Formats: C-alpha cells, structure tokens, sequence
C-alpha cells in the first residue's frame, strides 16, 4: 500500500508515534517518506546480505527475520513479512523498540539527514487529525 | 577538507558570519558531507535565505545531487521556503529535477500543501503531467490529501 502523508499521519497518530519518546508525529511522517517514499512494500537489498523492508524500511540483520540474512539478531521478534503489510501496525511496534530514547531516530540516517531540526509541524498540518 | 566540512555545519546550522568567514578563508562552496549534501542542499533544506545567495554568489552548483538524487531545489521546496525557491530558480535550477525516488520539486510541494511554491514552480515550467513512482501527479497528491485548495489550483491544468 503507498499512504497518502495524511492518511499515514492518522495511521501514526492511531498507533501511538506522537510524542513517542518524545519526538511528535511529524518526524515519523517524515522518515517515512525519505525512507519508502510512503510505501508499505518497499524493500531494499543490502550488500551485506541484508534487506530494508517496509514503511520505514526496518534492517533484516538486526531487527527482523525474514530467514535468508547472514548473522540475524531479529531483536523485533517478528517475520519481516509483517513489515509489509497495508496495516503499518508491525512497523510502528518494532519502530518502537528500535527507539528506546530520545535519540533512537538516529537509526534512521535519512531521518538524521533530512528531518532532524526542520519543521517537522508542516508534515501533519493540513490533515484534519 | 577541515574548512569544507565547517562550511557544511555552519550552512546547516544557519550561522551566516561563519559561512562568510569560511568562504573569505577559501572553503571549498561545493564540499560534500557523507549523505551527498553540499553547503546549498543544507541551507535549501534548512531556509536560510542569506547563505543560500552567499554560495550561489561564489558559485555554488545550483543542481548539485546528493546521494539519493535530491538537488537544493528538492528540500526547499518540500520545505516550504519561498523566496530560496525562487533563488534557486533564477540561478538556473532545474525545475523538473527527478531524484532517485522519482518525485519532481512540484511532487515535494505538493505532498506538502505549499500553494505559493506549487505555483512558482508551475511559473518557471514544471511538468504539471509528471508522474512520480506510483503514477501519480501533483493533481492526484492533493486529491490523497483533501487539499481543496491546491486541487482547485490544478483540475484545470
């Protein structure tokens, strides 16, 4: 599924991101866009054997299975087929341990690089929520 | 090297004295960060207005690309920011830039609900037809998000 930015930021909001250790729903609207251009499918092959699956395009070495990753810690606890679901709700419970703190979006490099100290308000403005 | 990479920080973090002084002091105006990012992606996407016209005037690369296809033009206009928009653009930005998700400046301007920006753009010739990954257009990207507004804008493009 490819989410409008409105629509993922009610999806978000539904599933709890806002204020999540304290970051507000815009920088996970944000990431999201940078990382799968708002695509629940997106999937991304690594040179080291590994893949990025889903909407924020979640590791298979260290935070999913998907049962052909080298070296897989599977910290998420969940098959990365459920990364790529139309229902972002795997996504955002593995997100969630993946930031434990303040500076767990850091996991993101794009969210670092793009989001971080921009106006992250303007990403859930104009979406009646 | 040491300067350049100054230069990127002082551009990203808005310290024009220091960007003056750097660029005074021989900085290189088109250094890279790891992500790609040159001194103008980085005040673009951050809407300092005064570096962004303090590196073109020491030629910058209007159309410089970071690692994921996005030029100045991109972030600024994703971003909101008017007037660096419209810099970029008499500097001889690219107003149909396609970065490597397949988004156009207008797509960015669009997802976002920047009315003003969508019609800069459209001014100095963005493909109001160009389509991004997934098919869609600016048109079809206001639709998505409800915006009335900007879908009034162009239906009748």
């Amino acid at each position: 599924k490819v989410f409008g930015r409105c629509e993922l930021a009610a999806a978000m909001k539904r599933h709890g991101l806002d204020n999540y250790r304290g970051y507000s729903l815009g920088n996970w609207v944000c990431a999201a866009k940078f990382e799968s251009n708002f695509n629940t499918q997106a999937t991304n092959r690594n040179t080291d054997g590994s893949t990025d699956y889903g909407i924020l395009q979640i590791n298979s070495r260290w935070w999913c299975n998907d049962g052909r990753t080298p070296g897989s810690r599977n910290l998420c606890n969940i098959p990365c087929s459920a990364l790529l679901s139309s229902d972002i709700t795997a996504s955002v419970n593995c997100a969630k341990k993946i930031v434990s703190d303040g500076n767990g979006m850091n996991a993101w490099v794009a969210w670092r690089n793009r989001c971080k100290g921009t106006d992250v308000q303007a990403w859930i403005r104009g979406c009646r929520l | 090297s040491d300067l350049g990479k100054k230069l990127l920080e002082a551009a990203r973090a808005g310290q024009d004295d220091e960007v003056r002084i750097l660029m005074a002091n021989g900085a290189d105006v088109n250094a890279n960060d790891e992500y790609g990012s040159t001194p103008l992606h980085l005040a673009a996407l951050m809407g300092h207005l005064e570096i962004v016209e303090v590196l073109l005037k020491n030629g910058a690369d209007v159309n410089a690309e970071d690692t994921v296809g996005d030029t100045p033009l991109h972030l600024a206009a994703l971003n909101g920011h008017l007037e660096i928009v419209e810099v970029l653009l008499k500097y001889g930005a690219d107003v149909n830039a396609r970065d490597s998700w397949g988004d156009t400046p207008l797509h960015l301007a669009a997802h976002m609900g920047h009315l003003e920006i969508v019609e800069v753009l459209l001014k100095n010739g963005a493909d109001v037809n160009a389509q991004d990954k997934f098919g869609k257009t600016a048109f079809d990207i206001s639709i998505d998000n409800g915006n009335e507004d900007l879908a009034e804008i162009l239906q009748k493009l």
